[PDB]
């Protein structure tokens, strides 16, 4: 039960833009050799790998674990691979934790990647990491459960007349933090007006899709002076999992939880506030110590979490996002880094997009930076919250 | 076609997939467990709640509501065997006996009819076609007025 | 005393105009199909109907008449069958859950087939082989039907069940009579998707084969029955047109009175093998206790069943809570040619698909 | 007065192309596989002028040559290859009979069980009173829907068989019957398609799921039906693709092998398709003796089963006195190598549009 | 801190097929069965360690919230493995570092494999290789077993005794299966030598089947509640080294010191260096091993049991030959029957190796090694591109 | 076919796949290191001995000799596009620089020529049609003598 | 070169199979084969101001082993200059590397300074005709050559069933399963 410190993390930047001239193999390498550069740390001294991708039906390369350990010439040293949809890097990251907790390896990498571009259309594949026979099957896209979510809380919680206005706010905050951030892929872009992001597509809430491959080098509390000043630790995680299909949203008796509200819908995400109960009981932490989050965005679904992980009341966080909370003097800064809409999101690499971004702000290293932040909270789910996990930082 | 070459597929659909689903995919079949009566769609082997092994197949109530649904129209998200209807409308029907079926709506004859809440019955429809060429036909819902 | 119990409809929602289909061919003329053949509109295949799709709901509607029922025998009647091997009628009884231990199979006889089915199912009851069966007939002949064939405009589709039964009968059956031939006037050879006709369009073709069946079949039913046309309030033909029962009226001597209660087609089209089982329908939808129906259908490459019933006193309590045909065929969707050739894949696309639209 | 079979007749090509022909060329299975435990060595090759039709007309011309002046009140055709697949082949075949043209006419397809479901219409055409008899004819050109390099290529063959249902001069009583039916897509073919296709890999996995459970759950409930148990029954026929089949489907059913030696016959023919239940109920007719009972259950693949249970008259021993034997009618045979059968049976790859013969 | 595996159970007869029951079905059967071994609620789970080869078998992707709900333990976290043949051994390494990080005392860890849902699972097998250079040119991993027996024969110069080795490791396991109720060669005749030197592969083949498997781990502390005969874990090793075959012969990236020179098939450069990371970390050199489990397919086996140390190069077939891995013998192998005899599911096979060495420790085993106290799983990924190593003693 | 509705398939591959690898498939191109001079194939973009990320492509030796072969004659593992040719010669080529590449052997011409140790040489011939319709080519050995 | 509209032989757009645009025999040789052929090799020789007892060696279309002989016959030139082009006795038509092939197998043998003609046939129809001179470099050339007759010479015989089978001349189905199903 010793400590984990995080020496450094990296990923490949424009994770919204695709890097169709390099392999998988090539984009892996990228990432971990720039982080253990950061590290002082020869690639040797790593002694094992915790690495994700969506599943084998991408690129068509299957048990991939022994082909990521000969790509960075650490043989004999294993990789552990995960296949958890968006949360494959935050899983690959838990996963690390206990590697080196456990006191079998003493510094590990974790990481995630996704090279979408290998698939002539990446988009129709997602849907086969749900319950494919009664989804998949039948012509239901993942994008499809978050539009819905989205109708679902607007519709239940009066923001009648202001969805346009609540998404557009969203989307308009993610530019603003991408725009100086030089690893986001909108990074440098103008800021389209309030007006012209509502007659945008989704609203201005659209993600950017791409390519990245991102990782973090773990290592044993005592350890960690040798590579870094200032290391980052891990205080609590969670990670937990709940039927894929859409429809037990409304009606979970297999989820067991207390406390859980009555009236479980897509709006309120049953198997987000379990994660976030969870790892805040066991980081030590309640909602209100979080200084800065990270939250995964699309459409509405932002809301969501923000709701879900304890920033705001229960059909509040539209009013919240409104009243510019999660702005850099907002109440909470939330997607520092520019979030799926400005730096971009690989599905593989999402968990470490954001750990880095959170590494960074604990170091005072982000380019719109906290000030005298202590805690970071990364909120992920995979699929429609069937996969969720939860992760907490902090500096000291 | 003229040159009868085989050309490279990764998987190819069992016939026993959709077989085991014909209950579930025909006749909106899910389970019920015999100590609680607490009822799941689609169908599972264990129950959720008493956690007992004892499970019932359970006819699911084939009218219900529209709780929530959202208009498919972005021609990058079409799949194939999909894509020749646009927009395909998409929704979340809350049945009579309490559980929810994600599903689509079709045959809209009046578009000012439906809205939140409408009420719909379950009808039989094709899907995609199978990996091993045989027709695919899955539940699709329709407004009941 | 063996007869119909309770029956369903399944007829598809989109409608193509007639005027849309000449205005890109221009191959026939818009008068004569409104006005002569009857037809104004014709129904439209999405693409996730079929033969079972439409064929398992008019079965379903016709079960439901009948709560609880375990299904004995089920025939399907169909040419434009989606299988050329292993029974599609297998599919539709997994639908409607009712039970394996049923008497099933595909029956094929062109627009004959649902008729066809009709006197298996009536064959099994009667000879106690089963107490109850189940007889459907559907058919999608604007699915096999070539763009640019001068019947494209007036090709639809739909399904009829029937359910035969000794309990609660609707609609007796009397007796029945059927004759066939090779009279090659339609065809579509093994592995061809559309139906072919054997001769130029035209009253010719008629009389060598839908005159010359339907006239047989009735009257040697007729004559084993010792009735004349004027002994049956309605009379039920083949309707692939508006004008093909009362054409067929006038050349066998009944009068437009006993035709038009089984008029349905002006909107719908060819509907195959449920045409003379969806003017059934229609006729037993106002009947009145005691009346006499007579239906006699055709079917090409060619052979026709006649088949004669007798409307029972329990028409009325059935009658009571129930949509008739005509209310069926008001729910509509119209659609412009471009998207009718879509939605039937009609278009000539490639045989092997990367994505949806590409 | 009873009602069952009054005469029967069957239709065989006679060309023959040994087993070993096809697996030199493919190498896509074990010789001793096919010829040892499925027990086929040779299949039935289909000439460029026959088909279903021819078959079957010969089938049903040779079961009324031995009712002269028969008048046919009713004719059903059950195959799962049809020749048409819009208007009934059926009324071809009627119409080169020549005996009426008032009859009961349509097509039955259930893939391998068109043939008894089409006997079982007749039957029930005759006990309804509906017609004084009826014509059942069961044909298949499987050899035909069979790709080459499928694996049931090498006993993939052909035939017709026809039988005559009547209340006067039976030769076999129709007792019971009972079928069943579901969706089990083991092997299907779809329209526009001219192969037919499986569902999933070839075994005994594949068998246990749609031939096995089919036939036992039809044979049972008509068994139960009748109150009769295996031994009651003194012959017993099943689906006949392969040799092997009745053999296994016996032992799994708690049928004796010497009740299912009579029906063998397909050792030289191949899979006959609809036509291999009724081909085996000729089989054993050929020699049975009065009283005895017979069990016959068939099988088609998107899977329902047919159980008929059957009892021999006193007019068998008359009807025999001057018949051609099955099994001697199987002696006629023409032999082909692998290049002239691909060709006979339309095969290769050729001109979608042909300037002349061999142009 | 100590982890202790409290029950562990697999479906019978994993070499025969299990078509009338879904994935999920086959998963709850073991897993249940396990936990009345054990004498556990299911709800005490805390997370789940699973394997399956890959999502392209059943077209199932992102499985782990699917098994917590199917096991009906939600919230409860599943973690994924897919690891081609390892899938269990690996899943059952990543339980072992859960319990053993003191972040969850129980843990399941398990593999399965639905190969029926494919129409055709052996060409999709090689899916898991250097697949741009050996599964899209048609180079399978069964390729790269021939080859390998081929040669280790020709290497060592076994010309002539070819088909006595395959055939005499062939029959043990078929001996081995015979009183071992849920192999799946369970209660069938002995074949004669010379029947099976005429049969197919010389009667070294596999049998191929589905199955699903998994073991509870517990801590060490807690395991008194739920068994009175825990076993414990030793050490456990993975290594990872290049899918492409032709790696074996040339691969300057495997860094271990005191390889022998001749590296090939014929000796398995990353199974020699994974066993003695596993041997040094659960303290024990091969002279200490009463039993063992090894992948075997063809001659595979002889190389394993030389990497694994137990004999030296060259000798496993003249080891084989002598009736070494009999039950009499020096060292026992696969005494459930094996791959040969028990069957085989690629991503449950790490259990169906840990369940044996778990029976045979507890002296539960139907071909029962006397006295042993330590028990070693060798188990392959592709052609050893993984390789695992797990120790596992009752002392 | 004549009925062109949209068959269900997971997975399409990209032509990005095999165009990133001509060099590898097309010319035999492997890995070559600057710093310690060592070689490989498959192509790799980190040196294995040394750990530099300096490494360039390597035209590797197209002759060598067959270090082990094992002939694939089983029907149940034959794959789609190769069940043609039966039986094909699978071997390990040891090229004149050391490698070893795993490919398959064609054109026997002399059965008797053919056994360990026989010398090589590369040869581009049609591999399996990819999910994207466009011909595959890579390389494979004959006899060369 | 010239060419013509003559339809003797034609592959439509999505045909795969060459078709004849009417019955083989003398009649369609001459208005396509042989009209070309005289046509390209006594436009070139003219240009030349050569006559065809100037070549040592002449080339020709080889689809079949006769075609060159004919050709040579209709046109003056006597078989010796003919017989050291032939190789398609076991070949078949080669297509459009006929010519070529049967320019390779002179090129084996020739000496420098030897003239050669060169008359290639494509139907639909069109002729070039090409005339080559040796140089003395020929002879080192053929020091370190492999000939064309000697790569002829390994060849693996096949069955009819098999030719068609490599060939995919079978008609299978559009959509298969398996390799075998
Ligand atoms: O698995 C995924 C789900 C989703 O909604 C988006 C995406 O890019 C991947
Ligand atoms: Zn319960
Ligand atoms: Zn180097």
């Amino acid at each position: 039960a010793r400590r984990v410190a995080i020496v450094s993390a990296a990923y490949t930047p424009k994770p919204g833009s695709s890097r169709v001239r390099q392999t998988f193999k090539e984009m892996i390498v990228e990432s971990a050799y720039k982080a253990l550069k950061d590290a002082k740390m020869h690639p040797r001294e790593i002694q094992a790998v915790a690495y994700g991708y969506h599943g084998e039906g991408i690129s068509e390369y299957g048990g991939l674990g022994p082909t990521i350990s000969d790509a960075l010439g650490i043989s004999p040293a294993p990789t552990f691979m995960s296949t958890a949809n968006c949360t494959s890097s935050s899983v690959s990251f838990q996963m690390g934790h206990q590697m080196v907790a456990s006191g079998e390896y003493d510094i590990v990498l974790c990481g995630g990647f996704e090279k979408m571009t290998d698939h002539f259309n990446y988009a129709e594949y997602i849907g086969s990491s749900t319950e494919c026979e009664y989804d998949y099957f039948l012509g239901i896209s993942h994008t499809d459960a978050f539009a819905l979510a989205t109708a679902e809380y607007f519709q239940k919680f009066g923001y009648a007349g202001r969805e346009a206005d609540v998404l557009a706010t969203f989307g308009r905050q993610m530019r603003i933090y991408a725009q100086n951030t030089p690893t986001a892929t909108r990074y440098g872009q103008p800021i389209p007006s309030l007006e012209v992001l509502k007659n945008s597509e989704a609203c201005g809430s659209m993600l950017a899709w791409g390519e990245a491959s991102g990782c973090a080098i773990l290592v044993a509390e005592h350890l960690a002076h040798k590579y870094t000043d200032k290391p980052v630790f891990v205080r609590g995680c969670a990670y937990t999992g709940v039927s894929h299909y859409f429809g037990t949203r409304f009606h979970n008796p297999t989820l067991h939880h207390p406390g859980l509200p009555k009236d479980v819908g897509m709006a309120v995400s049953a198997n987000s506030i379990a994660c976030a109960e969870i790892a805040y009981k066991k980081a030590g932490i309640t909602a209100k110590d979080i200084d800065v989050a990270q939250v995964y965005d699309l459409l509405g679904a932002g809301l969501i979490q923000m709701e879900s992980m304890g920033i705001c009341g229960k059909g509040q966080a539209g009013d919240f996002v409104l009243e510019g909370g999660i702005a850099l003097d907002g109440q909470l800064p939330l997607n520092t880094d520019g979030g799926n809409i400005g730096r971009g999101h690989a599905s593989g690499c999402d968990g470490i997009l954001h750990i880095t971004e959170l590494f960074r702000q604990l170091r005072g290293e982000s380019d719109n930076q906290v000030k005298g932040a202590r805690i970071g909270v990364s909120q992920n789910l995979g699929g429609y919250a069937a996969h969720n996990s939860v992760i907490v930082l902090s500096n000291d | 076609s003229m040159y009868p070459e085989q050309i490279h597929r990764m998987t190819t659909a069992s016939m026993l997939r959709e077989w085991r689903e014909h209950g579930g995919k025909y006749r909106l079949e899910g389970s019920q467990c015999e100590e609680c009566n607490e009822i799941f769609f689609p169908r599972r082997t264990v129950c959720g709640a008493c956690n007992s092994l004892s499970v019932k197949p359970y006819r699911c109530a084939r009218s219900g509501k529209i709780e929530v649904m959202a208009p498919a129209e972005n021609p990058i998200l079409a799949a194939m065997g999909y894509g020749e209807t646009v927009p395909r409308i998409m929704a979340m029907v809350r049945l009579d006996d309490g559980l929810v079926i994600a599903s689509e709506i079709v045959d809209v004859c009046d578009q000012q009819q439906l809205k939140v809440g409408a009420p719909v019955r379950m009808v039989i429809r094709k899907h995609v076609r199978e990996s091993n060429l045989a027709w695919q036909y899955a539940y699709k819902f329709v407004l009941d007025i | 005393k063996i007869g119909i119990v309770s029956y369903g409809a399944g007829i598809p929602v989109c409608r193509l105009k007639v005027q849309e289909v000449i205005n890109v061919w221009k191959n026939t003329d818009l008068k004569l199909v409104e006005e002569n053949l009857g037809v104004t509109e014709r129904a439209v295949l999405q693409p996730d109907e079929d033969v079972i799709t439409l064929g398992v709901l008019a079965a379903q509607r016709a079960l439901d008449k009948v709560p609880g029922h375990q299904i004995e025998a089920l025939y399907l009647g169909t040419c434009t069958n989606p299988y050329d091997s292993r029974a599609s009628a297998s599919i539709i009884l997994e639908m409607l859950g009712s039970g394996y231990d049923a008497y099933c199979a595909d029956v094929q006889f062109a627009g004959k087939s649902g008729t066809s089915a009709l006197q298996i199912c009536q064959a099994l009851v009667a000879s106690g082989m089963t107490g109850s069966a189940l007889a459907i007939g559907a058919d999608t002949i604007n699915r096999n039907t070539a763009p640019g064939d001068l019947t494209e405009s007036y090709a639809g589709a739909g399904a009829a069940a029937l359910l035969i039964g000794s309990q609660d009968v609707i609609a007796e059956f009397d007796a029945s009579f059927s004759c066939a031939a090779d009279v090659a006037d339609n065809i579509r050879p093994q592995g061809d998707r559309y139906i072919r006709s054997g001769m130029g369009l035209g009253s010719d073709k008629n009389s060598i084969g839908l005159e010359d069946q339907t006239r047989r079949a009735a009257e040697g039913l007729m004559a084993k029955l010792h009735t004349s046309p004027a002994d049956y309030d309605y009379v039920v033909f083949q309707q692939n047109l508006v004008s093909t029962p009362y054409s067929l009226a006038k050349h066998l001597g009944f009068n437009p009175k006993q035709v038009e209660p089984g008029i349905y087609a002006g909107n719908v089209g060819d509907a195959g093998s449920a045409s003379p089982l969806l003017g059934l329908i229609n006729v037993l939808d106002q009947a009145r206790p005691g009346q006499k129906i007579l239906l006699v259908s055709y079917g090409f490459g060619a052979g026709s069943d006649a088949i004669a019933l007798t409307v029972t006193d329990a028409i009325e309590q059935y009658q009571k809570h129930n949509k008739p045909l005509r209310e069926l065929l008001e729910s509509k969707i119209y659609v412009d040619y471009g998207t009718s050739i879509k939605y039937e894949f009609k278009y000539l696309r490639a045989d092997y698909a990367l994505t949806a639209y590409l």
